[PDB]
């Protein structure tokens, strides 16, 4: 919403990040991953950043969420394919709002390569095609 | 022969042939909409 929950390792369900302020997304990766937090929260705060009106830090913090597919998660690789299809769609979406400086391929390369790892685990998603 | 003016210029103008043309809208080739199944976080299909 404006503050959803980030679970801890010990005495979980205690800490919050209020989204009315804008923290940097890289320290978010940290404060999530010292807590071995489930991959679902990475999608949830990505959606929080997107509903906060962000398309680029939103799409680059999830690149740091591409590392932790099944880190301590007990088969949340379904959650990693959901993570990676978001970049496979929003790299190619942010390539359409291209600017004067980069190329379209400057995002299409990352979209196409990450899609290949997206199809390593799962085939013919409703977003793969 | 007649000494015709070289008609290198438009003053009639061609505006009858011009504003009769209705102009296409091709700003975005998929017709001005971002095509996405992820940004519908909301849905009106719920009540109501």
């Amino acid at each position: 919403r404006g503050s959803i929950e980030i679970p801890l390792r010990d005495t979980d369900e205690v800490i919050e990040l209020d989204f009315d302020q804008l923290p940097e997304g890289d320290e978010v990766i940290s404060i999530l991953k010292q807590e071995h937090t489930q991959l679902h929260i990475w999608i949830a705060l990505a959606l929080e950043y997107y509903k906060q009106g962000k398309t680029e830090e939103f799409v680059k913090l999830l690149e740091a969420a591409r590392i932790d597919g099944n880190l301590d998660y007990r088969d949340h690789e379904k959650d990693q394919m959901t993570c990676l299809d978001t970049l496979a769609a929003y790299y190619v979406q942010q390539a359409r709002k291209e600017k004067n400086k980069d190329n379209k391929k400057d995002l299409i390369t990352q979209a196409t390569l990450l899609y290949t790892m997206a199809d390593k685990i799962i085939m013919y998603d409703q977003n793969h095609l | 022969t007649y000494p015709f003016d070289q008609n290198r210029f438009v003053q009639y103008k061609a505006t009858s042939l011009e504003k009769q043309h209705k102009h296409d809208l091709l700003t975005e080739p998929d017709l001005g909409v971002t095509i996405d199944l992820i940004n519908p976080d909301t849905y009106r299909i719920d009540p109501n």
